[PDB]
This record gives structure tokens, sequence and C-alpha cells, in this order.
RNA sequence: GCUUGAGUCUCGUAGAGGGGGGUAGAAUUCCAGGUGUAGCGGUGAAAUGCGUAGAGAUCUGGAGGAAUACCGGUGGCGAAGGCGGCCCCCUGGACGAAGACUGACGCUCAGGUGCGAAAGCGUGGGGAGCAAACAGGAUUAGAUACCCUGGUAGUCCACGCCGUAAACGAUGUCGACUUGGAGGUUGUGCCCUUGAGGCGUGGCUUCCGGAGCUAACGCGUUAAGUCGACCGCCUGGGGAGUACGGCCGCAAGGUUAAAACUCAAAUGAAUUGACGGGGGCCCGCACAAGCGGUGGAGCAUGUGGUUUAAUUCGAUGCAACGCGA
RNA sequence: AAGGAGGUAUUCAUGUU
């Protein structure tokens, strides 16, 4: 409802399944969409389109607030990435920074075992 | 890899850049090695193996570069 | 190729130098590996020894996510 | 074929229109080799269809084949393993040969009596945007644009 | 007696060599709070699991443990195991230059002594992440597994014990001699450094290759070449690195180490095929794009089966079944 | 992921960006 026409677009770009989470630009968050959400299930919520749609969601969740500016934040090997991008585009935001917020340890905790499938 | 929109730079532009910036940094190379662990054994014996397909390689075309190909 | 470093007869890298440093480092922070640059090896040494007491000292950043 | 390249075959203009697309739509119609009995179908229905919708014969036809021939069609690839429904641009002279044979088809079902009258019938109608040609089309469009996400591999 | 082997001194060089103590940032986890709402998580696909007591996500603060991205390199150091953020303290070895010095003080080494990855054991701490055992969900004919969600010992620290690895260059240590080339790394001398250069002279190190050697594969001045000194080990395959005895160990076990019996082979390298849910290339109505069919109906015809006194015999994956006929 | 070029890969004024 409190206009405030600058957002930060989190997007967690996991393997399995993508977020995006429109925020102030202090860190209170306004709105989010999910790919679970837009009803793809499983190896079609891990797909490119599926976050795009999922953008489209939470644009139009967040249109209440009248936000017109757009920092995108990106973060996590997902396979979209991109698409979220596209979409807010699309959507009508003028975005304003593209900033890569992968977290990469500096040789910190041990991972998890590799698969042998 | 922090890109911010230049004055007067169109949005593909812009997105093209970001992909080129992040492919320097080589975020996704890195973070699918971090996916899982390597042993160091594994670790080394990759690397290894791969400085003696280089080395190999660079020997035969520095030699097959002398033949009659017709 | 052309190892700067060498160019000169430089003794040490002396990390205080931040303008060298800035020019031998990446913009995400990182160093650039000795293959690109064209250091040599013992100026390499010298230089992440130099670039990584930088770091500590807050001169240089560890990474472009830190501020 | 696997290493074979030639082209199509040329084939000879209508001779009452000297049309190479009225031709082909001939062949399509054509069953059994009697050409014969297609041709004098498809010249009466198109008098027929010129007479109560418009002016002349390849006026209507090539109007009715515009509003059924489809932009885009789906093939299945097969590189991830499993099969890939994937869109796929059709090239214009298989534009005009997927139009023709939908009609065809689309005349072939319909219940009116004689062959003639229901090629003129789905003619008009293809026209109009109310036949079950351009509701293949549509159809085809439908599923192209389902699974668009698909589109670059 | 001598100075060539060996060693000492003078000046420097590079190194993740070792021990101790601090410190830095990223990241994971947890805790507290704000924003915010119905999913999150996971797979080939799912479920277990987590979330309306508000998860996941996002921001702020805090606690804690472990490990040091980039640099990073068939790069470096160490006798081997092994060693990787930065800083300080203690400390070992190697190499180069010029000389000076001692004057064979050397090499090897059974017993002996010490060091010796990981897992394991004892005592006491610590515990983020990961993870044997275990629990649950899947998969499957079965699945005491691979896959998924959790998860204890352990992984970390201090002090002891253990003493084994494909502890491998599957190549004992020392020394001498024998054609070359391309590199890397670290010294150092000279030539106008004609500016990043040119010519030497050491140490260590990777690849290619000549003679020679080798069963061949290959090694090849870092030898598996030609020789000299000392030490360790083998005597067909299984039985068996097992039994007994001894020694060591808290234990697990380690070390030393047979016999009966049994077979006539077991093995190494390389050669020609075939095959591979190896790789590359190519072709064929092989697929794809199309048209028309068969499989449903009736009838014709052949076969199987059953029946019969006989239902004559043969063909019976493709490549028998309107076949001999 | 697919195709083209260069090399064993860079020197290729900084500036600009
Ligand atoms: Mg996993
Ligand atoms: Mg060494
Ligand atoms: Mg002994
Ligand atoms: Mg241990
Ligand atoms: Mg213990
Ligand atoms: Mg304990
Ligand atoms: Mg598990
Ligand atoms: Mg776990
Ligand atoms: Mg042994
Ligand atoms: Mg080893
Ligand atoms: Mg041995
Ligand atoms: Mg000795
Ligand atoms: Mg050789
Ligand atoms: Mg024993
Ligand atoms: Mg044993
Ligand atoms: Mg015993
Ligand atoms: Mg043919
Ligand atoms: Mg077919
Ligand atoms: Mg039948
Ligand atoms: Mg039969
Ligand atoms: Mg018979
Ligand atoms: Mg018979
Ligand atoms: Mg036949």
């Amino acid at each position: 409802r409190k206009q405030v026409s600058d957002g930060v677009a989190h997007i967690h770009a996991s393997f399995n399944n993508t977020i995006v989470t429109i925020t102030d630009r202090q860190g209170n968050a306004l709105g989010w969409a999910t790919a679970g959400g837009s009803g793809f299930r499983g190896s079609r919520k891990s797909t490119p389109f599926a976050a795009q749609v999922a953008a489209e969601r939470c644009a139009d969740a967040v249109k209440e607030y009248g936000i017109k500016n757009l920092e995108v934040m990106v973060k996590g090997p997902g396979p979209g990435r991109e698409s979220t991008i596209r979409a807010l585009n699309a959507a009508g935001f003028r975005i304003t920074n593209i900033t890569d917020v992968t977290p990469i340890p500096h040789n910190g905790c041990r991972p998890p075992k590799k698969r042998r499938v | 890899p922090v890109i911010k929109v230049r004055e007067n730079e169109p949005f593909d532009v812009a997105l093209r850049r970001f992909k080129r910036s992040c492919e320097k940094a080589g975020v996704l190379a890195e973070v699918r090695r971090r996916e899982f662990y390597e042993k160091p054994t594994t670790e080394r014996k990759r690397a290894k193996a791969s400085a003696v397909k280089r080395h190999a390689k660079k020997l035969a075309r520095e030699n097959a570069r002398r033949t009659r190909l017709y | 190729k052309f190892c700067r470093f060498t160019a000169e007869g430089v003794q040490e890298i002396d990390y205080k130098d931040i303008a060298t440093l800035k020019n031998y480092i990446t913009e995400s922070g990182k160093i650039v590996p000795s293959r690109i640059t064209g250091t040599r090896a013992k100026y390499q040494r010298q230089l992440a020894r130099a670039i990584k007491r930088a770091r500590y000292l807050s001169l240089l950043p560890y990474t472009d996510r830190h501020q | 074929p696997r290493r074979r390249v030639i082209g199509q075959r040329k084939i000879l203009p209508d001779p009452k229109f000297g049309s190479e697309l009225l031709a082909k739509f001939v062949n399509i119609l054509m069953v059994d080799g009697k050409k014969s009995t297609a041709e004098s179908i498809v010249y009466s229905a198109l008098e027929t269809l010129a007479q109560r919708s418009g002016k002349s014969e390849l006026e209507a036809f090539e109007v009715a084949l515009e509003n059924v021939r489809p932009t885009v069609e789906v093939k299945s690839r097969r590189v991830g393993g499993s099969t890939y429904q994937v869109p796929v641009e059709v090239r214009p002279v298989r534009r005009n040969a997927l139009a023709m044979r939908w009609i065809v088809e689309a005349a072939r079902k319909r219940g009116d009596k004689s062959m003639a009258l229901r090629l003129a019938n789905e003619l008009s109608d293809a026209a109009e945007n109310k036949g079950t040609a351009v509701k293949k089309r549509e159809d085809v469009h439908r599923m192209a644009e389902a699974n668009k996400a698909f589109a670059h591999y």
C-alpha cells in the first residue's frame, strides 16, 4: 500500500525450484511467488518457463505497491536464472542493477557425498 | 559480477553483458564443482590426467604439423 | 608475456602500492592468474602474498559483495 | 535419404486455370489414379464456391487456403533420452500442402451428400473461419503454444 | 704424508619443511527479532520429512565449529608418510658464489632405535558441516544396496596405544662412465642491459628420443644402458601370509612363519577375430515426411493343434506357413 | 547445447568504457 517506486528482486534459483521475492530496499519483503504455486510439479517446475511465469505472478502480486524501479539480485545455480529477468522486463519495470549474489564458500563446510547413479 | 545499466544502454545488451560477466567470473563452474565432495585422490588424479592429455595433444599437433595430408 | 616486474628489476611487490595490485586483481576481487597476466612465478608468489596482506589491512576487498 | 539432395518434382499447371496450386489440390483430392473424377469435382466445387462466396474461383480458393495455412507445427525430437515435443516453423510449400490436405480430409468427413457440395461447403466455411480445417489449424497452433517451453532444443 | 672423496667457516637465495600462539573473510548450521504467506524440500518419477505455534524466502544482530576459494602451476618443500589464508616466536634441511680450513674423518648395514596416511582403541573435552551403524520412504521378483529424508560413533582438540596401505616410480642405498632435443623452477658469471635481450656456468624437475638393454611392453645421462661396494628378497599354482609356537598389543590384531593334501598348470607381454547398455565416420523404404494396407467382418488358401482306420511325407526365427504342389 | 575463427596466446597506446 505504501508506494515506494523502487524494489529489490531476489531470485533464488535452485536446481529444483525458483523463488522470486520482491522486497523494499531495506529488506522488508513485499510479495513472493514460486513455480510450485505456479502449478508446475517436478520435471516441469525445474524449467525456465516455470521461472518466467512465477516472476509474472510475483509482479502481479506486488502490483498494488506501484513499484517502478527494480534492482535484481540473482542467486543460486538455477535452470532459468535469466527467464525471470526477461519476465520482469516484459512486466514493465526499469531494471536498474543486475547483481549475482551466489554464496561461494572459501573452502568452508564439507559438501555431501557424490551420488552413485 | 555487479552490473549497472549504463545510460542509453538497451536491456538486451545489458543482459548479454551480465551473462558475459558471469562467464568471466566462472560462478556456475565453481558452484557445480562444489556441489559434491570430491576426494583429494580424485582431484589430484583428475588434474594430472588433464595435464597429460593437454601435453600429449600439444606434442601431437606440433609433430603432425609436418606431414603430407595429401 | 611481458612480465612487468622484471622489466624494472623490482625486488619486492611492496603491498602498500595499491595501484599495481588493482591492475593485478579482477573486478570480482580475485587474483588474475599468472598464465593470463604474464608474470614470472617468483613475482607471482610475491604478488599473491602482497594482495592477501592488503586484503587483511582492508586496502583491497576480498570480494565485491563485502561492503 | 541419408545422401540425396534432389528437390521436388516439376508438376504441370492446371489445364482450365493454369494454377500449379490448383493442380496440386486436384492431385491431393484424386484417389486410385482417377484424375478425371477428381478434376470434375473440384471444377464444379470451385464454380459453386465462386458464385456463393465471391468473384472468382482462384480468389475464393486462395482466401480459404490462407485461412487454413499453419504458421508453426510440432515435431518429436529425442535429445535428453526422453522425447520432447518441440515447435518448428513450416516452410511455405509445406504450408500450402498441409492446408490443402486438411481441407480435403475435412471435406471427406463431412456428412453432406455430394463430394463437390462438401468441398464447396468446406471451402466457404474455411473462408469464413468456422470450418473443421481452421479448427484443426487452431488446434495445432494451440498445442504448439502449450509446449512452446521447449523452443530452444 | 697429500687433496680430488667427506666435512667446517664467510655471504646470500628460494620453499604449503616442522612445532607453538594469535588473527581474517567467505560460507554452512543454530538462536533472537522485523517483513511477509502457503508452500518448501527431494527424485528418472514420488514419498518419508518440514510449514499456519507462520515455514521456505528476505533483512538485522548474536553464538559456535570446521576448513582456507581466487593465486594454483605434470609448480615448490620434506627421508618417507605428507605439507596450502595472513602474521609473529622457536626450529631442520637444500642450493649458489668466491675463497680459507681439517686431511680419508668414507660407503653400506643383520640385530637395534626412531618416524610412519586412513581406519581403530584408552582417558578427557568439543561438536557447525559431513557421515559407517541405525530408523523411515522408495526401486525391485527379491534390494539386508545403489536413490531420498533423518541420523549415532567418527571426522576436530590434548595426552597415550596401534603400526598397517596399490605406504607405488609396483624401480634398495652410494659412486663412476656413455650421443641429443624441447621445457619448468631456482641460483650465478660475462657481453653495449643497444628496452622486454645475447653468450655461459651450477642445483632440482616434466616430456620426446639414439646407441645399448629388455620376453615384449618399454627404459633411455633422474637408465631398466656399461661397471664397482653393501644390504633385503624369490624358487610352480592353490592350501596360505593360514595353522602351531614365540614376541609385541588394553583390544582389534600386528610380526616371525610351516605341513599334510591337491592340480598340471597358474602367470607376463603381445597377435588375429568376435563382442561392449565404449568413441568417431558412412550407407540401406532403417527411421523421419507421405500414400496405401494387415490386425476387426465374411470367404479363399497354407500351417499348428485336435480328430480319425487313414487324415501320406517334407519345409517350420528372419531365410517355414497361396512352400515342394 | 549447436556452428565458425585464432592460437597453445597473447603484444596489440592509454584513455574511453
Ligand atoms: Mg542431495
Ligand atoms: Mg624434492
Ligand atoms: Mg632392520
Ligand atoms: Mg585417525
Ligand atoms: Mg577417540
Ligand atoms: Mg570421547
Ligand atoms: Mg544417506
Ligand atoms: Mg545427511
Ligand atoms: Mg606390507
Ligand atoms: Mg602415498
Ligand atoms: Mg613393495
Ligand atoms: Mg643408511
Ligand atoms: Mg623415452
Ligand atoms: Mg597372521
Ligand atoms: Mg592383512
Ligand atoms: Mg602368531
Ligand atoms: Mg529403394
Ligand atoms: Mg513409420
Ligand atoms: Mg483375421
Ligand atoms: Mg504354427
Ligand atoms: Mg505334417
Ligand atoms: Mg516333421
Ligand atoms: Mg509365400
